[PDB]
């Protein structure tokens, strides 16, 4: 929306902007502000995912041995 | 076996095991991942609880921002 942008007259107010941006997408939580495809180490939600676009973001020697396991979906693929 | 329940990887039919997946070869956003076929599985009857899984609960709010702002949102426009 084009009133989000606080100090502009008060007739480029109404409708929405649109088109094309070239920058990462970010994400403001409160004063910091970080990209929003980046995991790295902080975070602004949590994560509960191991890869990341190809990444491995575990602690090294990450191997859980697994002797049960809940089974809540089935896909098949 | 059963679609929804506990399970548990076995020895196997000669002593065949899980096979850990290597972390890239990854299909899913797991942390850990296994190689079975049928017959290193075992229903591991007597657990019942039900494990540690989340649950998001979400909600969308939508503004209309075309010349009549109080029309409703559309996904299209």
């Amino acid at each position: 929306p084009r009133v989000l942008d606080e100090d502009a007259p008060p007739e480029k107010r109404a409708g929405v902007h649109d088109g094309h941006l070239k920058r990462a997408p970010k994400v403001y939580c409160g004063g910091d502000e970080r990209d929003v495809l980046r995991v790295g180490s902080g975070g602004f939600w949590p994560r509960r995912s191991r890869l990341w676009g190809g990444v491995d973001h575990a602690p090294a020697g990450f191997n859980p041995t697994v002797t049960v396991f809940h089974v809540y979906d089935i896909l098949e693929n | 076996f059963v679609t929804f329940g506990w399970y548990r990887l076995k020895p196997g039919r000669n002593n065949t095991l899980a096979q850990p997946r290597a972390p890239m070869a990854f299909g899913t956003s797991s942390d850990v991942e296994f190689n079975c076929t049928a017959d290193n599985l075992a229903i591991e009857g007597g657990m019942s609880d039900l494990p540690a899984y989340k649950l998001m609960c979400f909600d969308i709010e939508c503004k209309a921002g075309g010349e009549d702002e109080l029309a409703f949102p559309v996904a299209g426009h």
